[PDB]
């Protein structure tokens, strides 16, 4: 029922996915 | 209200050090704005990082928080255009970038404070949302 | 109608090799769109290089060409997001970057050919403007 | 007094302006 819980479930689920691309920016270039 | 920069929502979804605080901040404020362009940037970075399933998390997140995507109008871009002269990055100035411009732009016009992670918006003239 | 990209207008203002032809195409179609974000990226690049007075020339060109700055809506951002997975400038391959997405989205949603300079938009599911 | 000639006018002025920051690596690597 609280929102921070719902957003933490998404966070936890999303953070544990396999990292198919490791570099940060230069995925965003310019 | 508040405005969400990509730096925060990427940090939250990637479960970065201060994630739960941003989640509280989000919860404290009933209306939550995000620039259609900030949305894009975010989707680009996550869907590169975690592929499409990462992208599906972003959409749920956006639907769960009831975020209002605001279109990038000219006046936002104008505001950003000026801000980049003063605050934009250079040789060792550590200020704004092109992505940041759209978050800056939306905050300035709306008059609302911004939620972000990093230096980019530390020394600017718009209000920040304070973490609890 | 046409959509104008940052790569074109910056070319037309820096006096790059093809400039003269790019102007001709602009005259050939009267109704001209440009995404507010491509306008910004152009403003940033120009005003970085030639200072604020370069920006005054950018503003005159837009006025003189009667260019309609179209706001970036969610629909444009959605098509940009999906497109990027296919045509994105990943490792080793040319293609769209964050900025390009904004003209691509406008071009994709409007369904109007795009005028640009370089390789980014070549192999892509949107129409190019023919260069006379 | 056609539109081609007006855009050209604007081009030559703008390109004739002094450079104050060099080529496009400044918006801004990211
Ligand atoms: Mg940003
Ligand atoms: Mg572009």
């Amino acid at each position: 029922v609280p929102l921070r819980d719902e957003l933490a479930a998404i966070r936890h689920r999303c953070a544990a996915l396999p990292v198919v691309d490791n570099r940060s920016a230069e995925a965003i270039l310019g | 209200m508040m405005v969400i920069d990509t730096s925060a929502l990427v940090a939250m979804l990637s479960d970065e050090p201060d994630a739960e605080r941003f989640e509280a901040a989000v919860e404290a404020d009933h209306i939550r704005l995000m620039s259609t362009a900030s949305y894009l940037e975010t989707a680009l970075v996550i869907e590169a990082r975690f592929g499409e399933p990462g992208g599906r998390e972003l959409d749920l997140w956006l639907h769960r928080a009831a975020v209002d995507l605001v279109a990038v109008h000219a006046d936002q871009a104008d505001a950003a255009r000026a801000a980049y002269r003063t605050y934009g990055k250079g040789r060792h100035r550590a200020g704004l970038n092109y992505g940041d411009c759209f978050s800056y732009g939306l905050a300035k016009i709306s008059g609302q404070p911004l939620l972000f992670k990093g230096e980019d918006f530390q020394h600017t003239d718009i209000a920040t949302v304070a973490l609890p």
